């Protein structure tokens, strides 16, 4: 399903807005407007890439499965496994 | 009365009664205040209280449920004067306040009767003769929203309410009310045969879905055929059959299994066909290479394969379409690759 | 630019894992880690799976003491939408929505985990046919159903439970006309064993609701809307039942064993809560039940003994008021009580695995967790040797 | 005092003391070994300073002191204040 | 740049926002969620260096648990193979040969790990040379052997062991003779601090065993083969045998001190096996075995405690069964006992320094590995005053 | 040996004393033929043993 999976990941919090990206990057979902949303995700593509790169160096078969970025103005969540790149944008609290 | 529980040792001196006595004016007040609220909850009818609803979702019908409801609030009211006759001793009614309680008691349960809700059942039941001898089960014709034609849709002869009926009388027998033997008779005999009907009326109705699963892509029918016959000449041998006999076991045994079978065959079938459809439509757009279009008519034989291996129905004629179609395809992209 | 290759990959479903995990994180995401005597603890109402619907199960799981299944009859609401609804339900963190969903074509009316698999869940429906349903995989249509065949189950099913250790195990199932059938958590296609209930003169008992002595398997022990209790041992040298107890005026609604087990053997005692307010409670081996509860009238649903203290045991009325009772302290007033707010017509209770806190369900899908006194959920041995005493003194 | 916080964060599960991380990506602090925490720091410093130069395309107001980074072995709690970036290795349960 | 700048930089006064932000990381950091019986336990039998060739001595290693030195010391089948032979077998992997092999020219049957070196093997012989083995070269033949002079051990040598702390060790090493020796675990060419035991004037000891109670050194406990038991100061002004034992009239075949710790002390307390099945729990404080647990036909070969269980120990057996005696649970029978294919004499057993695991000699080389229960094999906190009431029981 | 150690001082009694072995003589004889197996290794294994 993908309507019901979108409208349960946002009414959980009332998130401003979230997309299902099941390609690397360059989305062409949007939830408030397509520039935001797909250079927005692109460029957490590219970091998260380049945060799975960090993970291998340490040990190669180490993988981000995980990541959540809570600054003083949003929270960015993203759980990686193999293309399920997820998108959140939310307040600090 | 628990404080009193406590302690009753010397309530054969009648030093302590004096106590009780003092106080037997407000005890027999707290009772008819208690009295009064429960009868003021029992005002609430019982289809109007949540009673009805949990008594249903208990499996049980409204009329035993109001009916056990009553005798379970009588019970109560019962248990309520004998403890005050214990409680208090003996003659509590020689009071002006303890006759006045007897008398509202019994005025309560006068208002409390339940024999006349089993007689008006009863009559209703008798009224209506209720029934399942007959057929096997039933053909009828209904003209279904969004076809003009008269659909004959197939049901099954038997209401799936008469086992209600059957439930209601075995609660009616150990509550200790009888019914007539006609009606114990009728509701034996449906409860006995409950079980061969509702197996009948759920593998009937799953054949149906799944034959109109079946119709809804034209393209397996035709291998779906043999079975649909086979299921086809088994209801037409059980149509015939009236509603009891002796043989009504292994037939709905066998067309419950063969119903089964065919639904298992079916889903089977659709699975592997929008698969083979997949591959035939990706070889469609496939890019011009005799590798690519070896590996996809290798698996596309593959399941060919397989289907054969399962023993199916009327191959030949829907491998040669499909070679039909396949040759088409091959055609159109020679054509293109030509060009 | 792609257009097509996302829009496909998104109507293919390979989001099994991908929903899975995204599930059971992003409600742990939900925490709020930003750097700049009886008492309610979690209220559970799932206003899109419980509006205004009556909880038709509740269990608990022995594998993962944090997970929950509640069961749903056909909704009157409206027929159209789906009709069982089955729901899983986790103290991982809070959260409104539930963990798990599933939904069966009939009314579900029992349900419970597995103890072979730490996985798998079975329920009971309306239509007399168990429901497995698999909690790993992410589907909403039951992994197996039983056949509805004369030998199976074809009567409305109100109690489903599974016997025997993890390697031993026993799924065993009691439908509504009296048949009793054994199934396999490997299977779940064809009855292991089948033979309808009888007491007396061929006629079969009407089974409400079932128990069995704690750490015994076969020997079991009904509860039946006739009003009496039955012993009733599945193989033995016998199978069939093999008492008749007293029992109570009004139905017998909810019948348990009890199940602390500690320095005295009381597996024995007996309770069941009638329809009269009645929680009668008494041993296998006197036919009278020893002790009467009596606070009110009117359809005391369920009685759950206290998995840790062995005197102690819940139960809910239809009224709307949870009273917690103790035998050790008291015999005739609650030790404990509380009501729901609204004065709901409060449905079943279910005691957790190792105690501490309880489950209640409710007519209108809103359950309530929560915990007890910490002075009274931890027995002791004089627990065990005063209630032993108090047992004696009738 | 340097001492209250070693035996602070050493309290934190699967954590050794504390050890903490400058802008020229070597450890002031020495907790375990050094060349393996000396390159990973490097590699941490160069990923959160790409991270900055991330939220700053979009956020130009925007603090980064929260980072989870998490995997099947261990979670990795990342923190700059503006020069003194702490590290914390700990257990993801 | 340097590591000298960052401490002034950290005595600097700034760090005030640094420590808020630590404190704030941590604070919101505290929570954490997730996300989502005596058995073979393993063998080992060399083939080329195990055709006969009984096992004689056995031994784990502190700083590499997963490693066990064996010892094969006869040598009849043929007088042109290896004489003794050491195989080191691994744990972290299964093989169906030892990890390194090691050869000594005359037979090996007394063994143990080096503690200071953590990859040096040392082991006594029959000729009474003091043999070690540096795992690092390839050399098969031993690094370092001690002359055969009188001062050092001329007499075939069973007690060899490295004590002390890292900083200060010591290589005790007693032979039949009955003379003690130190040595520095890096040079070996000349005995450090040697004296022979002696009793009373003219009465020489028939040394065959020895066991340092846990953190003492410096006194200790001797077995002799002539079936009295004696205890021995190490260094002192009583450097000698300070006790008379009965002992039992069979030949002592192992002993050990007490090796558990946690609770009230029982190092004291010492396990002798004699020739005729007869061990004695038994203390240096009291004269007199405290008990003489005594059975079967054959014989024990070694007695080993646990190094968790203050109660638990093992047995050998002459055909071929191993027994357990937890004397908490029981003092006269066996709490664990089963017997070996083959119904071999078994010679050594010595308990893994997690005390989770146990290994057996063999008659014929194939050394056993056997796992217990959890039940049986860690104790429990009452286990130390359970045990503290038995032994006050008598 | 247990089993009688458990009675140890219970059979000073005038009873306990005529309810036991009275019974067990058979078992006396079990335990002997018990011994003659026990001696059977020391039959023959002198230079085998």
């Amino acid at each position: 399903e993908v309507e019901e999976t979108l409208k349960r990941l946002q009414s959980q919090k009332g998130v401003q807005g979230i997309i299902v990206v099941n390609t690397e990057g360059i989305p062409i979902k949007s939830t408030m407007d397509n520039p935001t949303t797909t250079q927005y995700a692109s460029l957490m593509h590219s970091f998260i890439l380049k945060a799975r790169s960090t993970v291998r160096d340490i040990d190669p078969q180490n993988d981000l499965t995980f990541l959540r970025i809570r600054s003083k103005k949003n929270e960015i969540m993203v759980a990686p496994d193999k293309d399920y790149f997820l998108i959140v944008i939310q307040n600090p609290t | 009365f628990r404080i009193f529980s406590r302690f009753n040792a010397l309530f054969v001196r009648p030093h302590i009664r004096g106590a009780i006595r003092e106080y037997q004016t407000q005890l027999i007040q707290r009772v008819k205040d208690d009295i009064e609220s429960l009868h003021d909850k029992f005002k609430v009818q019982y289809p109007q209280s949540q009673a009805c609803k949990m008594s249903h979702v208990r499996d049980l019908p409204p009329v035993s449920g109001s009916i056990i409801w009553a005798k379970q609030i009588d019970r109560q009211l019962t248990a309520y004067m004998k403890r005050v006759e214990d409680v208090l001793g003996k003659g509590w009614e020689n009071h002006v306040e303890g006759q006045k309680l007897k008398q509202d008691g019994d005025s309560f349960r006068m208002k409390l009767n339940t024999q006349e809700i089993f007689d008006d059942w009863a009559r209703k039941v008798q009224q209506r003769n209720l029934g399942v001898s007959g057929r096997i089960f039933t053909i009828e014709s209904t003209r279904v929203r969004g076809r003009t034609g008269n659909v004959l849709k197939l049901k099954v002869n038997f209401l799936p309410e008469i086992i209600t009926l059957s439930k209601e009388v075995r609660n009616l027998k150990w509550l200790g009310f009888r019914v007539p033997l006609a009606i114990v008779n009728k509701a034996h005999q449906a409860n006995q045969l409950y079980p061969f009907a509702i197996s009948l009326i759920e593998s009937v109705r799953t054949y149906e879905r799944t034959c109109e699963k079946v119709e809804e892509r034209n393209t397996i029918s035709l291998l779906v055929a043999g079975l649909k016959k086979e299921v086809q000449a088994l209801i037409a041998e059980g149509i015939a059959l009236v509603w009891e006999s002796y043989k009504l076991d292994p037939y709905v045994q066998r067309l419950a299994e063969t119903v089964f079978n065919f639904q298992e065959k079916v889903d089977d079938l659709l699975i592997i066909e929008e698969k083979i459809d997949l591959e035939v439509r990706s070889l469609e757009t496939c890019m011009y290479d005799h590798k690519t279009f070896s590996e996809i008519l290798n698996r596309v034989q593959k399941a060919v394969d397989d289907l054969n291996l399962h023993s199916y129905s009327n191959l030949p004629i829907w491998v040669n379409k499909l070679d039909m179609e396949i040759e088409r395809i091959l055609g159109v992209r020679l054509q293109a690759g030509l060009r | 630019l792609t257009e097509e290759e996302k829009q496909q990959i998104l109507h293919s479903e390979e989001f099994l894992s991908f929903f899975d995990h995204s599930t059971r994180i992003v409600e742990r995401a939900l925490s709020e880690q930003i750097n700049i005597k009886l008492s309610l603890n979690r209220q559970f109402f799932d206003e899109r799976w419980s509006k205004h619907r009556v909880v038709s199960c509740l269990d608990w799981s022995s594998q993962y003491p944090e997970l929950l299944v509640a069961s749903y009859n056909n909704n009157e609401d409206a027929p159209h939408e789906p009709d069982g609804v089955a729901l899983v339900w986790n103290m991982k963190y809070k959260k409104t929505t539930p963990e798990y969903v599933f939904h069966c074509q009939s009314a579900v009316m029992s349900a419970t985990f597995a103890k072979f698999h730490p996985n798998l869940v079975v329920g009971g429906t309306y239509s007399g046919q168990i429901v497995l349903w698999d909690n790993r995989s992410n589907k909403r249509t039951p992994v197996q159903r039983t056949p509805l065949s004369a030998a199976a189950h074809t009567h409305p099913v109100y109690c489903v439970n599974v016997v025997g250790t993890q390697n031993a195990h026993n799924l065993i199932s009691i439908s509504t006309d009296g048949k009793i059938c054994s199934w396999s958590l490997d299977m779940l296609s064809h009855p292991q064993d089948s033979m309808e209930l009888v007491h007396k003169q061929s006629k079969a008992v009407a089974v409400t609701s079932m128990s069995f002595p704690v750490g015994d398997v076969n020997n079991f022990v009904v509860g039946s809307e006739e009003g009496s209790v039955y012993t009733a041992c599945r193989h033995g040298s016998k199978a069939g039942i093999s008492e008749m107890f007293e029992g109570h005026q009004g139905p017998i609604t909810g019948i348990h064993c009890h199940a602390a087990v500690g320095a005295v053997d009381f597996s024995h005692l007996f309770v069941t809560s009638s329809f009269d307010w009645t929680v009668k409670l008494w041993t296998t081996k006197n036919n009278k039940p020893l002790y009467s509860f009596e606070d009110n009238a009117d359809y005391v649903y369920d009685v759950m003994w206290s998995p840790t203290h062995p005197a102690l045991f819940a139960c809910v009325d239809g009224m709307g008021r949870l009273d917690l009772w103790n035998l050790n302290n008291d015999t005739e007033v609650p030790t404990a009580s509380i009501s729901v707010e609204g004065n709901p017509a409060l449905n079943r209770v279910r005691w957790t695995h190792s105690g501490r806190e309880i489950a209640v369900g409710d007519s209108e899908g809103q359950i309530v967790i929560y915990d007890v006194g910490e002075q009274i959920a931890v027995p002791r041995n004089d627990e065990w040797a005063r209630f032993g005493r108090t047992l004696a003194e009738i």
